[PDB]
RNA sequence: CGGAAGGGAUAACCGCUGAAAGCAUCUAAGCGGGAAGCCCGCCCCAAGAUGAGGCCUCCCACGGCGUCAAGCCGGUAAGGAC
RNA sequence: GGGGAGGUUUGGCACCUCGAUGUCGGCUCGUCGCAUCCUGGGGCUGAAGAAGGUCCCAAGGGUUGGGCUGUUCGCCCAUUAA
RNA sequence: CCGAGCGCGGGAACAACCGAGACCGCCAGCUAAGGCCCCCAAGUCUGGGCUAAGUGGUAAAGGAUGUGGCGCCGCGAAGACA
């Protein structure tokens, strides 16, 4: 035969919690679900994995001492333009970031990887724009 | 703890005496209940982080019944020469080694008060906050200086030779 | 943190006091305030302040003629001053006292390409011994093959002119309701009879 | 002394304290004020 | 004229209540002081911040092929340009 | 007398390059490093004060101008918080 | 072993470390080395031990009331550590 391709599917919304989760634990089912790979339907080319929401991002727990110890880098062209954020005050500032971090690596990286990142809409909230369906999970 | 006024909570032993209430929140971890007209405390096994918790945990809310049962008894006495402690209105202003007059206010939840000049008396009404700014005037002047002068609790001066060890 | 509009005139040294003070003046004028700016719906704290009347039909269409007051548009239009509530009316320029100190901002005029030395200030050099051929030039860049990249921002050959800036601490000696003027310690940027805002200093708060 | 890898408790009137991360070595007379750096 | 003042977390270090280990401790729970250093305040860029944001106004259909599907074609209204 | 770290010096090796990798100092232009020379702070001192010594934290900013020598290194010069 | 196996898969990338000899096709099954939380294919399997350092995520002589576990010789209900 010939194993088989999907059709136009409709892109199935959800939302996960946030408060008490671990940080990284999180990702790492989030990520599969921004990839078809839950679906019994995925397909590496082509994107339908669910758009995940997420809610009061700002209550992200974590191990260890990262709400110290890790350290969010970021460097400008410009020599000395090294600036490293830490997990602490990255909480405090736009802390929905650090999710979105976590995440954002734990995707491939060829021009849809990034679309997947597009995929994904958390807050520090909870709220959201209750545009649809967006069934809570676990 | 007679005439107290003791109240477990979760985590957040507060307690109410004859001059004020504190609130003297410790880890929940080990066993935080009154029963029969005193307060217990007590570990959930023989482990280091348990056992430590547990000691300090005890003695901490134990002070915090007497704390509001009034415990104060500290105060400082200044040794020096022109060394002068005066208390207007809200403010001690004494006037040590510092080129001007020190001006201390007692603040929120203790009580200061200077007998005479010589030494400054503390009503501390928060055996924590209390040994902090007593601290805190013995670190504004700093004394034994080599010889003396300056701010002492009562502790013995260490010596050292004066005009000398100067090669 | 208030402010006001202006346009600049004058520079010279007025003997006051009696010392002397160079003497820059400004016109802030009837400078109107025609909208002001409230956080939901904008996000901070402003008001716009117009300036000088003469606009007929080659203005025309919005307007904010709509607005809520009219007052027709300048000509010269309208700025922002943050974290700025007034009283309502076309501030003038008495908005501040002879006896303060303010920050000023405005336009630097165009000096355009322009050598390193005039420009971030460099050095070049040999004027006999060394050669002819490198007179205003900027000799080096940045390292052999490690980099062997250019340093990003490396002071360099390019513009310098239209621009912008924002002086601090300065000190309005004078201000005539009269003709609507302010004399300050001689400092203003850009050319005479131009663009430039006026607002308070800062110091400690 | 004060400050160096070496730390013993020299004058028996000293005590080895694990503090804020690392040992040093409290006494009297801070000339012995040692440390494990 | 600019380096400020000041705010917030800190090093090294100085301290407070306090145990395991009746005594001790600046700590393993908690808390305070503390640097030209860190974050900001300050000046400037900057929504190509593909995520193009926000505010204030201003103009408005069927006109010929797409009936249902996104276009396509000729001048217009705010306008903008040569 | 032991143990290390560093990769500047001085050497051992001869793997890229012999159809080329133009070696010194100075000009110009730097930037990074910290085992800090100056400036904060702090510790201890055989530290009265003064100034000094030594050890830890700290690169933000600064690190001058003339004489001799091609000379960097050096000495001198008059200085500087350096 | 390469060279001649820069043909294959692990090894993050790497002629020679590990695994393993390519006549060709296959949208078929097992399995090696590594590996199974997601790269990236498969256990956030099972069960119990150690550690609080990001050790793991690459350094020594040496140093310390770090923490788990083992062992030895007094002290002690005649009464002790403090």
């Amino acid at each position: 035969m010939k194993t088989y391709v999907p059709k136009q599917v409709e892109p199935r919304w959800v939302l996960i919690d946030a408060e008490g989760k671990t940080l990284g634990r999180l990702a790492t089912k989030i990520a599969t679900l921004l990839r078809g790979k839950h679906r019994p339907d995925w397909t590496p080319n082509v994107a339908m994995g669910d758009f995940v929401v997420v809610v009061n991002a700002d209550k992200i727990r974590v191990t260890g001492k990262k709400l110290e110890q890790k350290i969010y880098t970021r460097y400008s062209g410009y020599p000395g333009g090294l600036k490293k954020i830490p997990l602490e005050k990255m909480l405090a500032t736009h802390p929905e970031r650090v999710l979105e971090h976590a995440v954002k690596g734990m995707l491939p990286k060829g021009p849809l990887g990034r679309r997947l990142f597009k995929r994904l809409k958390v807050y520090a909230g909870p709220d959201h724009p209750h545009q649809a369906q967006r069934p809570e999970k676990l | 703890p007679k005439g107290v006024s003791v109240e477990v909570a979760p985590g957040r032993v507060k307690v109410k005496g004859p001059k004020g209430e504190l609130e003297v929140p410790v880890s929940p971890e080990m066993r935080v209940v009154v029963e029969e007209g005193v307060v217990r405390v007590e570990r959930p096994s023989d482990e280091r982080r348990h056992k430590s918790l547990h000691g300090l945990t005890r003695t901490l809310i134990a002070n915090a019944v007497k704390g509001v049962s009034e415990g104060y008894s500290k105060e400082l006495l200044i040794k020096g020469i022109g060394y002068r402690a005066r208390l207007v209105g809200r403010a001690l202003e004494l006037t040590v080694g510092f080129s001007h007059p020190v001006v201390v206010e007692p603040p929120e939840g203790i009580t200061f008060e200077v007998p005479e000049p010589t030494r400054v008396r503390v009503s501390g009404i928060d055996k924590q906050k209390v040994g902090q700014v007593a601290a805190n005037i013995r670190a504004i002047r700093k004394p034994s200086a080599y010889h003396e002068k300056g701010i002492y609790y009562a502790g013995e001066p260490v010596r050292l030779k004066p005009g000398k060890a100067g090669a | 943190m208030k402010g006001i509009l202006g346009v600049k005139v004058g520079m010279t040294r007025i003997f006051r006091d009696d010392r002397a003070v160079p003497v820059t003046v400004i016109l802030a004028g009837p400078c109107p305030v025609v909208q002001r700016r409230t956080p939901e719906k904008d996000g901070y704290t402003a008001v716009q302040l117009g300036f000088l009347p003469q606009n007929p039909k080659r203005v025309n269409r919005p307007l904010k003629g709509h607005f809520a007051k009219a007052g027709v548009e300048p000509v010269r239009i309208l700025r922002e001053i943050r974290d700025f509530n007034p009283e309502g009316d076309t501030v003038t320029v008495e908005i501040f006292k002879p006896g303060e100190r303010v920050d000023v901002t405005g336009t630097s005029k165009g000096r355009g390409f322009a050598g390193v030395m005039k420009r971030w200030n460099f050095a070049g050099g040999p004027d006999s011994h060394g050669a002819h051929k490198i007179h205003r030039h900027p000799g080096s860049i940045g390292n052999r093959k490690t980099p062997g990249r250019v340093y990003k921002g490396k002071k360099m050959a390019g513009h310098y002119g239209a621009e912008r800036v924002t002086v601090m601490n300065l000190e309005v000696v004078d201000v005539i309701p009269e003709e609507n003027l302010l004399l300050v310690k001689g400092a203003v940027p850009g050319p005479n009879g131009g663009l430039v805002i006026v607002r308070e200093t800062k110091k400690a708060a | 002394m004060k400050v160096r890898a070496s730390v013993k408790r020299i004058c028996d009137k000293c005590k080895v304290i694990r503090r804020h991360g690392r040992v040093y070595v409290i006494c009297e007379n801070p000339k012995h004020k040692q440390r494990q750096g």
